[PDB]
């Protein structure tokens, strides 16, 4: 609830976001209080700003400091969201491949923001308009579907949990999963054995094997 | 030498310390080039004079005794840069250039000897690669003492100390290290300072990464050092050792080649292609001098780009790009024109011969009278390969290899079976024929053919053939005659072209880089129907010139003429930077040779 | 659609990251400011050591109503111990503040006046530091294999600037290797 | 889009005719969709704007043959040919992409 | 008429607000005195974090164009180099706007005499003359307070006679030679000094600002060395090297020379395009050419070494250069070259005297790029003004060097041209004044620039008159290329040979006004500077007959 932890995990979400292999949950539970909080002092600052016109018949330093703080914080979430919107487009089909399925975790309110689901299907729909009126007419029957054939392939892609990324390990230690020699963690790779890990050590590998540790907040990217 | 070692420290200082705000340019440059395996660095003498004047004051004094020292430190610099220790690392090259101050060649005597001289001139001919020592070691013929000499630059015979005597040492050839040396033969610039006399050639020598940097026959700038060696009183041969050498603009070019890239070119070259006037603005690039003659004026451009050259298996290959005739009455501007044309070419040779100036128009292999053994002496056509062919006086060309022109233009080659050598060597050179027709306007009331020597076949060998006829006619003159006095003083027409530079026109030293640019991309090609159009156009060109010949008129047309007009298409298209060619695209190439078809009708 | 970069962060951006780190300053001044992530402060004692975020200090240093302290890690005699450790440990990269290269340019741009003799000194020491570290990087690059990477101590600038090359490549490695089965 | 005040995709994307009509309709329909992302936030965003991080905070922008002034928003800064300023990052973002402003 | 601290701390009160501001500089105009002054001033505003628009006006009338064009909520105003003669309250009008008026205006200049409207009747200004000219100037004191508010028959001609005494007094003021006095830069320097700030930059900007005019008189500039050298003694960058250092790296005094482009150009051509060498040693002459080679025959210097680049001349030739000069140059009357003035150092990038660094700034002014064509053109000049603005900025030294070589280009045009006019002998002694005219030649567009003819006729007045005894005479030059005969024409005044008895006060500022008060057909005061006007060839020849009489001076 600490306003600083808000931005700490906002950057955590952002920094993890662009470097991420594929789209991850929308942190509305905390962002919400943010997207309101921004407008809070966005309105306040103008009261003390026009209130600074009341002394006009000196200290603008924290004035434009506070002002700056906004655009600096507001820009933050931009790259975060926009990147997601992109990965949505990039994955737009797979998102529906997980969507039509029952199991397991779906868009819902759970993965996408309301604007994100709207943008999602409106984009894939209008995409369908554009692809259908132009190259599907002209649309022989087995070709009438845009999805798996099977092969090859198509999108499908990209549930690539396998991809390589840079990481930096951290957690508020019991001193759980800590086995030594100085520090945690495992676990062993799909085709290989354990390395393993320490928090002071940055260990680059498949996003799958490490993914849980992003979910656990056990490692930075 | 510990004095020289203090100087060594002085240069290590010079590198580690120096800053242009804030990166240390030479320092970056090193780790940059060590992965280039350049093992050399180009240093501004002005960042040096800016760093410490002292070291230059002594450097400018006896640089020869220092230049290697300068290297012995920077070769150590890589040691403290390339890797950490506690291989093998080659002894560095250094190449230094500076804005300096230009000096003319004719005035170079004594005085400045054993110092730095910036100067240009032009290279005539490249010597063959000659490798020289870097490290060598030797066991004694008698005591078997193992000596190690580091041979350094810049003679020095082998030291004899461990009968033992007089000097019992022979090179360990197995373990030794090496470098190339060029031996440039280069000539003063054509313009200054011949006075009355002949141009001098003063000999200089490249080594290592300096070698093969410069084409034979291109304008260049060398800095180097003026020095002497005996070479059989005391009468020792004048020369200059070379550091560092820099190409005169660009020249870069060779090989494959260069851009590099400076992105604005692609855009600026594409915008050219988006300019509908670009073809015609190229036409307006060609003669700031010549107002009018727009026809042949359009004809020059299409050659330089290179035309279709397609190699299809088997070894059959068709030439590019083509040939052109400037033959016409004096007053054509065609020599003035040609003296534009050659300066346009990135690489070419201007021939008014006979062959130019003293050149066997084809390479004439001539024995080295020393150590016997014929070696090919090169040729104007040979050196001009992949470049323009300039010809005046084509009425007078050497008759025997006139045929080698009759051949090289077509088969893109010259076969020399003479003496020992059988090698068929490349001239892909594209000819432009500027000769003056027999008796001027007198071959017009006659048969216009056989004008060129005794056969009409030369025309077939050529392509875009153009007869320039200037009658004394009104007002086409009074405007170019008006153009004249402007052209002369004060360049009242040469100012008027500079606002067309800002408004429209090309800079033409640019035009080099343009034509260099789009000749290195793969060959353009027409879509099928413009070709079939060449078929119904030509079936009537040929039909027309049999029917024209219903008068039993001797002549002119071939099947290499149609194909000739083909190559003009891919030329004018290579302007566009487009893999294809449009119907009308080709069509103005048709209207462009169409005047030559009436040259057949006249 | 970001297009650029896109996976990797722009150095331009990562500087925006590090600019969010805490540091000490020497205020000239004796509302609130309110802000968000700031907490502090009440009117902050002039000419005393105090902890703030970087970018604010950057801006007030631009008004010169504050002075930024040199990080206690950043000094000549210190760089010596670290670079020496670097030469005697051909494999490990030793130890660094990790936002440092950015910090270097950042401070030298403006904060230059506060240090004692950084000029013509540290920029060289860190150029060389980055040098031997860079060759340690590049030489470590032959062990490059799937799937394991220990970059251990390496800076975010250091890393990010080269990110595309190991990432993109290593995928071409692992993919084909496990693909063998 | 592009950015204020986009205020239209008209003349933007110069292809116009050259871009096939199915794509023309599609594209303009798609930025019709993106306008709804301008509806969703409520930031205010300026997703189209504010691509690159802020600093700091004030710059000097010079105008290139641009008038102007359109400056009714906020306050009127009087655009003239060869006019530069000293101003915060905020107002820059629009006329810097609008092509009017230049130097950073 | 106020000390700077007051008006400055007051402009603060109207200074910060968002959106800005509202106050703005008017850079005026192409004359260099503002440029440094504006820049330091710019930095000042940038140091106090205050938004300001930056306007590079050119034309005098163009000022009216701009003030009337867009100023809305503007609460305060800056202006430079203008209104030292004509009042804007008349020119703009203005009119009262809301005591404690809605808008403040600042105006700076060294040109004299001030307008009568300038010190008194404070509305727009906020007269900036302080503390230069008090004077008094007790004549404007009677120009109002005796004038205002102005037996009944005999006191009528009495009141009108005393008023005619104030009329005949005040008539002489405002009718008088117009002259520059002090580089505004040092005013803003002592202003910045009053505030307590001194930056080595700002003093170097002061140098360039003061130095800006050094081809023109001094006159206080002679005593400005102390007002500067002392500040150079006020700056002690270090007790000692500290080699180099690569940074700071700051200026010192040294043997400067009136000789031109010394550091970056050949010593030969340095003597050769140089102004002081020209007239004294007769440069258009081949006689003085060979005679110059006699100087090296006393300098022990090769003609080659004269063709040499300054960077490569022997350290020996450098150290002994001045002493050599002392042993020789005193022969031909060249003893006044040597000057002890100021030289900036970027060290590794080289060192440049102020005097030198001036010229390339003046290069970017004319080069380095139906009545609408010349407005578009003036607009191009104002465009290339900015490249000179950044050419003040050290951050890019490279763009500066453009204009640096360009100086060799400029002078190569000029020097050649002047001689070209000398062997033609285009001089007409007339009676009252020497005058010439240029009908045509190469690069007349380059002669469109007020400064090209300014430098030109400067070089040519130094040339035509050293003296060159006797009785130095004022000058005028003219040229045309395009526009149907705008005939750019400028007024000019003789420079003494370094030994100035009097200020000398150009009368053509008034005289050209007498012709604009005359038939004034085709005459154009569109120029900011009274020294120069546009004129049509059709009426310029009678403008010349009307220039003959009445001779005012
Ligand atoms: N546009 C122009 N058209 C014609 N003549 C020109 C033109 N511009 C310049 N000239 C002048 O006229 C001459 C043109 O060359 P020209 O008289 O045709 O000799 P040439 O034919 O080119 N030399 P040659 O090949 O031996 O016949 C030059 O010497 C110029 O002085």
């Amino acid at each position: 609830v600490s306003p600083q932890q808000d931005f700490s995990d906002l950057m955590k979400s952002w920094k993890n976001e662009r470097c991420s292999p594929e789209l991850l949950p929308y942190p509305h539970q905390l962002m919400k209080r943010l997207l309101n909080r921004i407008s809070m002092q966005s309105q306040l600052i103008e009261n003390i700003s026009m209130g600074f016109l009341d002394m006009q018949n000196e200290s603008k330093l924290p004035l434009l400091c506070m002002e700056t703080e906004l655009e600096r914080l507001k820009f933050v979430i931009r790259s975060y969201i926009r990147c997601r919107l992109s990965k949505i487009d990039k994955f737009s089909l797979y998102l529906r491949q997980l969507n039509e399925d029952e199991n397991s975790l779906i868009s819902l309110t759970d993965l996408l923001s309301k604007d994100e689901i709207k943008y999602h299907d409106t984009h894939s729909l209008i995409w369908l308009k554009l692809v259908n009126d132009s190259i599907l007419k002209y649309m022989p029957e087995e070709l009438q579907a845009i999805n798996d054939t099977e092969g090859s392939v198509n999108m499908i892609d990209e549930p690539d949990w396998n991809k390589f990324v840079f990481i930096h390990v951290n957690g508020p230690p019991d001193g759980e999963n800590e086995f030594g020699k100085p520090c945690y963690t495992v676990t062993i790779p799909d085709l290989k054995e354990e390395v393993e890990l320490t928090i002071g050590s940055i260990y680059v590998m498949r996003y799958e094997v490490i993914r849980d540790l992003l979910r656990d907040d056990k490692v930075a990217l | 030498d510990d004095d020289n070692t203090e100087i060594i420290k002085s240069f290590k200082n010079f590198i580690l310390e120096f800053r242009l705000d804030s990166q240390f340019i030479y320092r970056d440059q090193l780790r940059n080039n060590i992965l280039v395996k350049n093992y050399s660095l180009t240093v501004n003498m002005e960042h040096l004079i800016g760093y410490n004047e002292d070291i230059y004051k002594k450097l400018s004094d006896e640089p020869s005794d220092i230049i290697p020292l300068f290297e012995t430190a920077i070769t150590q610099v890589a040691k403290r840069i390339s890797i950490l220790s506690r291989n093998s690392l080659p002894t560095f090259q250094l190449i230094l250039n500076s804005n300096a101050n230009q000096i003319p060649l004719r005035d170079l005597d004594s005085e400045h000897v054993s110092k730095i001289v910036r100067l240009s001139g032009i290279i005539i001919s490249t010597s063959v690669l000659s490798s020289r020592a870097t490290y060598l070691s030797i066991m004694c013929r008698n005591c078997r003492h193992t000596t190690s000499i580091t041979i350094n630059n810049f003679t020095v015979s082998l030291p004899r100390s461990c009968n033992c005597g007089p000097d019992p040492y022979i090179i360990i050839h197995e373990s030794s290290k090496f470098i190339d040396q060029q031996f440039l033969k280069l000539q003063e610039i054509p313009e200054l300072v011949p006075v009355g006399e002949m141009p001098r050639n003063l000999t200089m020598t490249c080594d290592r990464y300096l070698t093969n940097k410069v084409i034979p026959g291109t304008r260049v700038t060398i800095v180097g050092i003026y020095s002497i060696y005996n070479s059989k009183v005391a009468i020792r041969t004048p020369y200059i050792k070379i550091l560092g050498i820099q190409s005169d603009v660009e020249t870069s070019s060779i090989w494959n080649s260069v851009t590099m890239f400076t992105e604005e070119e692609e855009e600026e070259f594409l915008q050219l292609s988006r300019n509908p006037k670009l073809y015609e603005i190229l036409t307006n690039s060609i003669a700031p001098s010549i107002f009018g003659n727009e026809d042949i004026k359009k004809a020059i451009v299409c050659l330089l780009m290179g035309g279709s050259k397609k190699i299809l298996p088997d070894g059959m290959r068709l030439r590019g790009d083509i040939n052109v005739l400037l033959l016409g009455d004096p007053g054509t501007a065609k020599s003035q024109l040609l003296k534009f044309v050659e300066k346009v070419s990135p690489i070419a040779v201007y021939t008014s011969g006979k062959g130019s100036s003293a050149a066997g128009l084809t390479a004439s292999v001539q024995r080295d009278p020393m150590t016997r053994e014929f070696y090919l002496e090169g040729g104007a056509m040979v050196l001009a390969d992949g470049g323009v062919v300039c010809i005046d006086e084509f009425d007078k060309m050497r008759d025997e290899d006139r045929v080698a022109i009759h051949e090289a233009m077509e088969q893109q080659t010259i076969s020399i079976a003479k003496a020992g050598i059988t090698t068929v060597l490349n001239s892909r050179t594209s000819v432009l024929a500027a000769a003056n027709p027999i008796y001027g306007r007198y071959d017009d009331l006659k048969s216009p053919g056989d004008n060129i020597d005794f056969q009409t076949t030369i025309l077939s060998r050529f392509d875009m053939i153009f007869i320039v006829k200037d009658d004394h006619n009104e007002e086409r003159d009074i405007s170019i005659a008006n153009h004249v006095i402007n052209i002369h003083t004060g360049n009242a027409n040469a100012m008027q072209n500079q606002q067309e530079e800002n408004g429209s026109e090309i800079s033409i030293e640019k035009m080099k880089r343009y034509i260099t640019y789009c000749r290195l991309k793969c060959a353009p090609r027409l879509s099928p129907q413009a070709a079939e159009k060449l078929s119904s156009n030509f079936v009537t060109i040929r039909k027309q010139l049999l029917i024209n010949e219903l008068e039993s008129t001797e002549r002119p047309i071939t099947i290499r003429q149609l194909e000739a007009i083909i190559r003009i298409t891919e030329s004018l298209a290579k302007l566009e930077l487009s893999p294809i060619a449009q119907e009308r695209h080709v069509d103005e190439a048709i209207r462009l040779f169409q005047a030559s078809t009436m040259d057949a009708a006249s | 659609l970001p297009a650029h970069l896109q996976q990797t962060f722009s150095p331009e951006e990562i500087q925006f990251i590090v600019e969010n780190e805490p540091i000490k300053i020497f205020p000239r001044i004796t509302w609130q400011l309110i802000t968000t992530d700031d907490k502090a402060l009440n009117n902050m004692v002039a000419m005393r050591s105090t902890e703030v975020v970087l970018w604010i200090a950057l801006l007030l240093k631009q008004q010169s109503k504050c002075s930024i302290v040199a990080p206690q890690w950043l000094t000549t005699k210190e760089l010596d111990r670290k670079i020496q450790y670097e030469k005697t440990h051909p494999d490990r990269f030793s130890e660094l503040p990790w936002n440092w290269l950015v910090l270097a340019r950042i401070l030298f741009n403006k904060a230059k006046d506060d240090f004692h003799d950084p000029i013509h000194e540290l920029r060289g020491k860190i150029q060389d530091l980055r040098e031997i570290r860079q060759i340690k990087v590049l030489k470590g690059l032959k062990y490059l294999n799937e799937s394991h990477l220990q970059l251990d101590n390496l800076s975010l600038l250091e890393i990010n600037e080269l990110r595309p090359f190991i990432t993109e490549i290593m995928d071409k490695l692992r993919e084909i290797h496990t693909a063998s089965l | 889009n592009g950015l204020d005040l986009m205020s239209s995709i008209t003349f933007s994307q110069q292809d116009t005719n050259n871009l096939s009509h199915q794509e023309q309709e599609y594209l303009k329909e798609y930025c019709d969709l993106i306008t709804d992302l301008k509806s969703g936030d409520l930031v205010d965003i300026d997703l189209s704007g504010s691509l690159v991080p802020p600093s700091d905070v004030f710059i000097d922008v010079r105008v290139l043959k641009d008038a102007g002034e359109i400056q009714t928003e906020y306050g009127v800064f009087n655009l003239i040919k060869d006019s530069q300023f000293f101003v915060r990052q905020s107002d820059v973002e629009r006329l810097i992409q609008q092509g009017y402003l230049q130097k950073i | 008429i106020s000390q700077f601290s007051e008006a400055y701390n007051k402009i603060l009160r109207n200074s910060s607000s968002h959106s800005s501001c509202q106050l703005v500089i008017f850079v005026s105009c192409l004359n260099i005195d503002a440029l440094c002054a504006t820049k330091m001033l710019s930095l000042l505003f940038k140091k106090q974090l205050v938004q300001s628009q930056i306007v590079p006006i050119f034309g005098y009338s163009e000022l009216r164009r701009h003030y009337s064009q867009l100023d809305d909520n503007i609460n305060s105003l800056l202006l430079v180099g203008f209104g030292g003669v004509i009042d804007l309250e008349a020119f703009l009008e203005i009119d009262p706007q809301e005591q404690s008026f809605r808008r403040d205006i600042y105006v700076l200049d060294a040109h004299r005499p001030w307008n009568l409207d300038n010190i008194f009747g404070s509305q727009i200004i906020q007269c900036f003359d302080d503390g230069t000219v008090d004077d008094t100037l007790g004549e404007q004191k009677e120009a109002y307070y005796k004038l205002l508010e102005l037996n009944d028959l005999s006191k009528r001609k009495q009141r009108k006679k005393q008023i005619h005494e104030y009329e005949g007094v005040l008539e002489e003021y405002y009718s008088q030679g117009t002259t520059v006095v002090n580089s505004i830069s040092a005013q803003i320097y002592s202003l910045l000094s009053a505030i307590g700030e001194t930056n080595l930059s700002n003093l170097w900007l002061n140098i360039l600002g003061t130095t800006s005019l050094d081809i023109a008189y001094a006159q206080v500039y002679n005593r400005l060395y102390p007002l500067l050298q002392d500040e150079v003694k006020r700056l002690t960058p270090s007790s000692r090297n500290s080699v180099k250092t690569p940074d700071t790296l700051t200026l010192n005094i040294q043997p400067d020379y009136y000789l031109f482009l010394l550091r970056h150009s050949s010593l030969y051509d340095s003597f050769y395009y140089s102004n002081y060498v020209n007239a004294k040693l007769s440069l258009w002459n081949e006689n003085g050419k060979k005679r110059l080679h006699k100087m090296f025959a006393r300098m022990g210097i090769p003609l080659s070494t004269a063709q040499e680049t300054w960077l490569y001349m022997d350290h020996s030739i450098k150290r002994e250069l001045g002493i050599i000069f002392d042993k020789n140059l005193d022969r031909y009357g060249l003893q006044d070259i040597i000057r002890d003035g100021f030289v900036r150092t970027l060290g590794y990038r080289g060192s440049i005297s102020a005097s030198e660094f001036v010229e390339a700034l003046t290069a970017l002014l004319e080069v380095g790029n139906s009545a609408q064509k010349l407005t578009n053109l003036r607009k191009r000049w104002v465009s290339n003004f900015w490249l000179s603005w950044d050419a003040l900025d050290d951050r890019k030294v490279e763009l500066l060097n453009r204009g640096i070589q360009l100086a060799q280009d400029l002078q190569r045009a000029i020097f050649n041209t002047g001689v070209a006019i000398l062997e033609k002998k285009l001089i007409k002694h007339l009676r009252i004044y020497r005058l010439c005219v240029l009908q045509d030649g190469p690069d007349l567009d380059l002669y469109r620039n007020p400064l090209t003819l300014l430098r030109l006729g400067n070089w040519l007045i130094e040339c035509c008159a050293e003296s060159e005894d006797k009785q130095l005479l004022p000058m005028v030059l003219a040229s045309i290329d395009e526009n149907t005969d705008t005939y750019l024409v400028a007024g000019l005044t003789p420079r003494y040979p370094r030994g100035t008895k009097k200020p000398i006060l150009n009368n053509f500022s008034m005289a050209f006004q007498q012709i604009t008060a005359e038939t004034d057909a085709k005459v154009r005061i569109d120029n900011f500077e009274s020294s120069i006007i546009e004129i049509r060839r059709e009426d310029l020849s009678p403008f010349l007959e009307k220039l003959t009489l009445s001779g005012l001076l």
